[PDB]
């Protein structure tokens, strides 16, 4: 039932609005990706609002969770689109913006694109299902909290524990303890990739005018809040299995 | 209100 709701509330795919007549410089590609992320963030907010249990959390906590997890949610969904639409041969940012080796280099994000692509390759290896994917994406929204905890920490933990229980019930469909630990390992591995993506994001945000990289209002707001918190060590990534 | 506040409370 909660998983059935997850399958039905999955946002529709959105276009990048990519102009292939313009030169494929890093500034043009990154500006297009940033505009696409802004549009996708509006969808994340609308999805989170109807996520079973999310409305029980206070408003300040809902905002904190979305601001800390945005990069993780966007990179996980990118890997799902890449896996579903290309069998993870390309980075499927949108139907009108599919990255091959050429675009990975032109974006000036080559190694970070390889890192995101490795998640897409893990989806092929595991033969990740849509049911597993939707629960795991909810767990990513609930994977980073403030160092001093949320306003309603107990309410958050109840919601998180319940989605971990849904993931454990779902793996039985594909012995199943082995699969559960392969999925929690994959969830944990998102923290390291996101840390690297955020380092690059923050750099382009601080030097936006110089690099000619544009940011939509939704990203300006999220990054302006997130950047000082992440850099000052206020973020607490939650791991299933500590390093 | 911020953009996230507006979107979450609408
Ligand atoms: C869309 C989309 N689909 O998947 C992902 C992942 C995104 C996305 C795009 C841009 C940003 C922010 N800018 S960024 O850090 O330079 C950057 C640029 C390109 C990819 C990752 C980070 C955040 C997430």
């Amino acid at each position: 039932s909660p998983v059935m709701v997850l399958e039905n509330i999955e946002p529709e795919i959105v276009y990048a609005g990519y102009d292939s007549s313009k030169p494929d410089t890093a500034e043009n590609l990154l500006s297009t990706l940033n505009r696409l992320a802004g549009k996708q963030m509006i969808q994340v907010v609308k999805w989170a609002k109807v996520l079973p249990g999310f409305k029980n959390l206070p408003l300040e906590d809902q905002i904190t969770l979305i601001q800390y997890s945005w990069m993780s949610l966007l990179s996980f969904a990118l890997s799902w689109r890449s896996y579903k639409h290309t069998n993870s041969q390309f980075l499927y940012f949108a139907p009108d913006l599919v990255f091959n080796e050429e675009k990975m280099h032109q974006s000036a994000m080559y190694e970070l694109c390889q890192g995101m692509h490795q998640i897409s390759l893990q989806f092929v290896r595991l033969q990740l299902t849509f049911e597993e994917y939707t629960i795991m994406k909810v767990l990513l929204l609930l994977s980073t909290i403030p160092k001093d905890g949320l306003k309603s920490q107990a309410a958050f933990e109840e919601m998180r524990t319940n989605y971990i229980k849904e993931l454990r019930k779902m793996v039985t469909k594909s012995q199943s303890w082995q699969r559960f630990y392969q999925l929690t390992k994959l969830l944990d591995s998102m923290h390291d990739l996101v840390s690297d993506l955020l380092e690059f994001c923050f750099y382009t945000f601080r030097e936006s005018h110089a690099l000619k990289v544009e940011f939509p209002a939704m990203l300006v707001e999220i990054i302006s809040d997130q950047l000082p918190k992440v850099e000052s060590g206020n973020a607490k990534p939650l791991y299933f299995h500590r390093k | 209100k911020s953009l996230l506040q507006q979107l979450l409370t609408e």
